[PDB]
């Protein structure tokens, strides 16, 4: 059961380490918060990890749902999320 | 009101008829150019602007009407055939 | 200039503080320095002692603490941060290896831990979340208590005063002891668990010679109680006992799988079944719990209990013996004989409001007990002596349900800054919207209107016109709410003829129980009354005759009008219709340059601009140093005369600044330099007000006479001379902003030196990136210079063809500045640049 | 992904413009439409142009007669050079004000002789002239002038939208469809369904017909109809079109 939901979980394919890299930076964020009491700035963790600081920000942009289309916005009658995007 | 408008509905015993009389023919005059219009330039509207007259309108052609003539499918079958019409630039 | 006055009708009291409700109530929750353990302490008594019993772990609460805030105060307004102050509580956890905070060895304990952080109150009394200040408005609902309603159909049953008994604790249980003849006795429990009531009394120690042998004599409608007992024709006593007579074993007959037996049967109703090992599997709910008591030590459910019922037995009920079932059944029969206890549905004395002080309580508890579902998750992962500090309790969970209330609720709205006067009136209202149980959208023709009891309580004039009529209203001038909920109104007391000048504040609860006369009644010297037919009322019922029946009279006649509808000249000449259409539009006013006080007034326009806190008020005497039209500084005499050693208290005069609804809120210095000023003296007049009174609009002349058709329907022509003096000028002000991004192509920067092929973008931007203040052009220009390279600084061959016709000059970088949106442009106010400041910016 | 932020205000001095609404405290709602010049503006004896001409058309239905004690009394209070203190449900009186009206300038009833600036002949039966406390209510932006002719369109929906720079098109509700069918029209009904909304390939071709001074041909097949054929096709049922 940990093999099937290990890849084909979301509606779209998702890598393995891409979801294992999130909780990796989690069990350390509160680790420095329970001691010092301040938010771990992207400077001290840049020396303990293999990620610089710039490219690591674009990684979070990938980790999403992202979002459906047939979802009410304002009119809640005929207006849909995928009905406001112009065509090229 | 308007010019010669109430005179077209009193001359003939119907109102819904006068519609197509100056509808399916009027819109056909533009898509066919202007040559199909054989009557003189006398029966034509008047537009006051820049001391001259333009456009054309209609409602002044209804004079010689008849009952049975052509079907309804050929109206725009041989019309767009003899004349193609378009738009070109230099 | 002689001042000729007419009427006076001297009052024994003046208008109380309009902003008194939303001030003292909120100071009874925080409890920081004044009180010790009452308000806030009650919130920690509900959550704690939080017990996640999983072996030998226990968390006990001690006390609280309020230290210093997160950072500076003047810094959370330019980033959108709710100014608040973290709290510190003491925790005492114990490990299975006997590790409880009590010693110095093998006993660890922490005292200072800051997680949760709640907002505070400042001066006037308005919160501030995400930059935009938030204001909470109290709502009106029916106070929980024992009432008496009706029931359709039936026309052949019993019950209380009428039929079905309907009580409303708060969640506990809806005790229903109705009576349906035929066979089975109709009795509910919590929903509709139908079961014979003949075995219920048997459990409470009652034989067949108590309820059906000493009660059937006065009524033969006990066909539902004479079914199980089966008392037909007089026959042999013994050997003929059934369910009723016996108690323990009980008759063992019933057309079904299971079998009834009184005591050991109350649980058999739930299939399948289980041994009588659980003597308290549900009975422990109708006793020591928040079920019975509707408030702390019955502080609310007291007046609506012992006044109708009999007495009271503990906070709940008790063990086997239940005096909550006998003290209620004695009423269904008492009134059935002859009493008189009818409760009015649409009665003000039965509905109270919940101020911000009370709303801050129930919303702080639900947010605190939220972490309970998180302190148990981190426990299963806990090691040994490492799960002691702040490794359990989290700040986010507790600081979530608190920020979603002061900015996301049906009682949290934006203050109407369209008019300084409309500000206080916005909080001077009580919406009828709120709980779904205490408020419904049903057809209430006798509720959505005005009741005679609203005289002095709620102004029957100031009510939002439209579909929402009757629901939303406003508070009167002499209408204030205590620490309870109901509205209290002054009423002078009398005792048989004689009249006392001394007033007496009374709620709406006793308003219907006693009779109140009229203010415009004749009176000659305190002692004798000059009329035999006193025109008084008695709870939605105008009475007549008798002079000794009364005991209270109206001291003021202004108690009927609100605080905003009392400024209009001549109310007796105005209809209730236009009297409202002139108030709802008055709050939609707008501060204008040419503002002057109306030629005529009532003398209530001054008291408005004072309590509202619009004009600056000095808190100490002394002369004035500077009198700039943007900043005023007053030096006090508390320290030795020194150029750099004194009580420097600069008064920040807010210039042209933004607003909640794009309005104009400025102040004009009305005090000169040199002249000493003291407490109470005004420093600068408000926006829409001169000297400190009304002054919303202005006065013009008029030749009242139609104008050949042009004035058909509400059409009005205006002279051009009025426009020449531009007396009607309103500043709207918008908001523009440019955001730089880190595009993949290459992060752009803002500078005056741009490699553009034009000059239009250089004429403005000259102050190194930014532009000077104040100027003039048109929409569709450049505000902030932008240089964002496109196409990876690489031009295409086919592209060079187009520009080769219109001057071949294709630069790598272009001018992609934020152009002015369609509509109308305007000047600039201020310019802010934060090029990566050394502060704590996100 | 942001370096720094630059905030720039936009203060606008909105001046008087025909289109707003004016209402004092009594409820005299009105609206400016045409600005009356000074040339054709009648005045009094001393020569004083009217600041603003109201409308004596509508009173009995309001039933709020009370601003009279503010106009007449306000005129006499000016001539005498004093503030009037009138409490609620009380204050001045008809007999009290009338006595004060004795002073002022000269009139006492309020009706002053008005000389016409147009014809020149004095208006029969003098009118009342005094000061009224009015107010200019804020001009809401919900009544701003909007108009759309061309805009963007969706993909599967293919209908007129409304962005920021571009305006929005008025949705032709069904409530206006039956009202047209009553007349017994034809072409003016099929247009408010195809080219002017759904039909796409019939919308572009029409745009290239009124530019050269020609005429647009007949619309084609709606897009919300040719896709339904496929929408229903995936429901285990086959649909096929057919001519005569």
């Amino acid at each position: 059961i940990t093999r099937s939901i290990a890849d084909q979980a979301r509606t779209i394919r998702i890598p393995v380490h891409m979801i294992e890299t999130i909780n990796k930076l989690n069990r350390i964020s509160r680790q420095m918060l329970q001691e010092m009491g301040r938010e771990p700035t992207p400077e001290e963790l840049a020396e303990r990890m293999l990620m610089p600081e710039d490219k690591i920000r674009k990684v979070l942009k990938i980790a999403k749902e992202p979002i459906s289309m047939e979802t009410p916005i304002g009119d809640d009658e005929d207006s849909h999320l995928g009905d406001f995007i112009e065509d090229t | 009101a308007r010019v010669t408008v109430q005179d077209a509905v009193e001359k003939i015993g119907n109102r819904f008829d006068l519609v197509l009389v100056a509808a399916r023919r009027a819109r056909q005059m533009q898509v066919g150019g202007k040559d199909p219009l054989v009557p003189e330039e006398n029966d034509k509207t008047t537009v006051i602007a820049l001391r001259e007259i333009e456009e054309g309108l209609i409602n002044n052609q209804i004079l010689d009407v008849r009952e049975r003539q052509e079907q309804q499918e050929q109206e725009a079958a041989e019309l767009q055939a003899v004349t193609a019409i378009a738009e070109g630039r230099r | 200039r002689i001042r000729k006055d007419f009427g006076k009708r001297p009052q024994v009291l003046d208008v109380p503080y309009l902003l008194s409700i939303q001030l003292d109530s909120f100071q009874k929750f925080i409890e920081q320095d004044p009180e010790g353990q009452y308000g806030l302490e009650a919130a920690f008594r509900s959550v704690f002692p939080i017990q996640s019993y999983s072996g030998n772990s226990e968390l006990q609460y001690v006390s609280y603490r309020l230290g210093e805030p997160v950072f500076d105060v003047q810094e959370c307004q330019i980033r959108g941060v709710t100014y608040s102050a973290p709290l510190r509580v003491k925790l005492r956890l114990v490990i299975y290896e006997r590790e409880a905070p009590e010693g110095t060895v093998k006993d660890i304990k922490e005292q200072e831990v800051y997680m949760g952080e709640i907002p505070l109150m400042t001066d006037n009394g308005t919160f501030v979340i995400n930059g935009t200040e938030r204001v909470i408005v109290s709502q009106l609902h029916r106070s929980p208590g024992v009432f008496f309603d009706s029931d359709k159909g039936k026309t052949h049953s019993s019950g209380k005063v009428l039929y079905n008994a309907r009580i409303i604790p708060y969640r506990g249980s809806w005790l229903d002891f109705e009576f349906d003849p035929k066979d089975n006795l109709f009795v509910r429990i919590d929903r509709r668990r139908k079961l014979p009531a003949t075995i219920i009394l048997r459990a409470l120690n009652y034989t067949t010679e108590q309820i059906l042998d000493l009660f059937f004599e006065k009524v033969d409608l006990l066909a539902k109680l004479s079914q199980s007992g089966h008392k037909r024709i007089e026959t042999l006593f013994t050997n003929d006992l059934d369910h009723g007579p016996y108690i323990s074993e009980t008759l063992r007959v019933d057309p079904t799988n299971d079998r009834l037996s009184a005591l050991v049967e109350i649980y058999r109703m739930m299939r399948p079944g289980e041994p009588p090992t659980r003597e308290a599997a549900e009975s422990l709910f109708e006793n020591l719990f928040f079920s019975e008591d509707r408030y702390d030590l019955s502080a609310v459910g007291r007046m609506k209990f012992n006044r109708s019922l009999l007495r009271e037995e503990i906070e709940g009920s008790g063990i086997l013996s239940k005096d909550d079932i006998i003290d209620v059944m004695k009423k269904l029969i008492d009134i059935r004989n002859g009493k008189g206890e009818v409760d009015d549905i649409d009665h003000l004395g039965n509905r109270r409001i919940r101020s911000v002080g009370e709303m801050a309580e129930n919303q702080f508890r639900v947010g605190l007990v939220r972490v309970e579902r998180a302190v148990k998750e981190r426990l299963s992962l806990g090691d040994l002596d490492t799960l002691m500090p702040q490794d359990m309790i989290n700040a986010k969970p507790i600081s979530a349900a608190v920020k979603e209330f002061f900015g996301s609720s049906q009682l949290s709205q934006f203050m109407d800054q369209n008019n300084p006067l409309s500000e206080i009136t916005h909080k001077r209202r009580i919406s009828a919207l709120g709980p779904g149980g205490l408020t419904r959208e049903r057809a209430g023709f006798e509720v959505r209107d005005v009741h005679p009891t609203h005289y002095g309580r709620v102004c029957p004039i100031e009510t939002p016109e439209g579909p929402n009529i009757g629901l939303i209203n406003s508070l009167s001038v002499y209408a204030q709410t205590n620490e309870y909920g109901f509205l209290e109104t002054p009423y002078r007391k009398v005792t048989d003829g004689v009249v006392t000048d001394e007033i007496h504040y009374l709620s709406a609860i006793e308003e219907g129980n006693y009779v109140i006369a009229q203010a415009n009644s004749n009176l000659d010297e305190e002692g004798h009354f000059v009329e035999d037919l006193v025109t008084c009322r008695s709870k939605g019922e105008s009475s007549l005759f008798s002079r000794d029946q009364v005991d209270y009279m109206d001291v003021s006649t202004q108690q009927v009008v609100s605080v905003g509808a009392s400024l209009i000249p001549f109310l007796e000449h105005d209809d209730a219709n236009r009297a409202l259409m002139g108030a709802n539009m008055q709050r939609q006013a707008v501060p204008t340059l040419r503002a002057d006080k109306p030629l005529v007034g009532t003398g209530m326009e001054r008291a408005v601009a004072v309590d509202s806190g619009v004009t600056a008020v000095a808190k100490r005497g002394g002369v004035v140093q500077y009198v700039d039209a943007s900043r005023i500084v007053i030096k006090v005499n508390e320290d030795e005369m020194y150029p750099g050693e004194a009580g420097i208290d600069i008064y920040n005069l807010t210039k042209y600044t933004r607003s909640n609804q794009n309005t104009c809120i400025n102040q004009m210095p009305c005090v000169s330099l040199g002249e000493p000023v003291e407490r109470g003296d005004v420093l600068a007049d408000g926006p829409s007000t001169d000297l400190g009174e009304l002054a919303l609009g202005q006065n013009m002349r008029v030749a009242f006479m139609p104008w050949n058709g042009y004035n058909f329907e509400d059409s009005i022509l205006v002279s051009e001379r009025v426009v020449q003096e531009d007396r009607f000028t309103t500043i709207h002000i918008q908001e523009l902003a440019c955001v730089s991004r880190d595009t993949k192509l290459g992060p752009e920067e803002i500078t005056a030196d741009i490699p553009n092929v034009g000059e239009a973008a250089l004429s403005k931007l000259d102050e190194s990136g930014i532009v000077y203040i104040g100027a003039e052009v048109t929409g569709g220009d450049i505000l902030v210079g932008k240089v964002t390279p496109k196409g990876e600084t690489q031009l295409t061959p086919e592209e060079k063809l187009l520009r080769a016709i219109f001057g071949e000059k294709a630069s790598d970088v272009k001018d992609s500045s934020l152009r002015v949106p369609n509509g109308v442009s305007g000047t600039v106010i201020d310019v802010q640049v934060f090029t990566r400041d050394g502060v704590e910016k996100d | 992904g942001v370096l720094k932020i630059v905030k720039v205000y936009l203060a606008v001095k909105r001046r008087i413009q025909p289109g707003d609404k004016m209402a004092g405290r009594h409820g005299n709602k009105g609206v400016i439409s045409k600005i009356n010049p000074i040339e054709d503006m009648p005045y009094d004896e001393n020569g004083t142009p009217v600041d603003i001409v109201l409308n004596p058309l509508g009173v009995p239905s309001r039933m709020n007669i009370g601003q009279i004690l503010e106009t007449h009394l306000g005129m006499a209070a000016k001539g005498i050079g004093m503030p009037i203190a009138t409490p609620v449900f009380d204050g001045a009186k008809e007999a009290e004000i009338k006595e004060l009206l004795k002073l002022g300038d000269l009139p006492t009833s309020g009706q002053i002789r008005l000389y016409d600036g147009r014809t020149g002949e004095q208006f029969e039966r003098p009118v009342t002239v005094g000061y009224m406390y009015m107010l200019k209510l804020n001009h809401l932006v919900d009544d701003k002038m909007h108009a759309r002719s061309t805009g963007s369109y969706s993909l599967v929906t293919q209908q007129p939208l409304g962005g920021k720079a571009q305006f929005g098109g008025q949705r032709f509700g069904e409530m206006e469809v039956w009202a047209l069918e009553a007349y017994g029209a034809a072409y003016t009904l099929q247009e408010m369904l195809t080219v002017k909304s759904d039909d796409v390939n019939g919308r572009t071709k029409m745009y290239k017909n009124i530019v050269d001074g020609n005429h647009q041909m007949e619309p084609g097949m709606p897009e919300s109809f040719n896709v339904l054929l496929k929408e229903i096709r995936s429901l285990g049922i086959n649909i096929e079109l057919e001519d005569e």
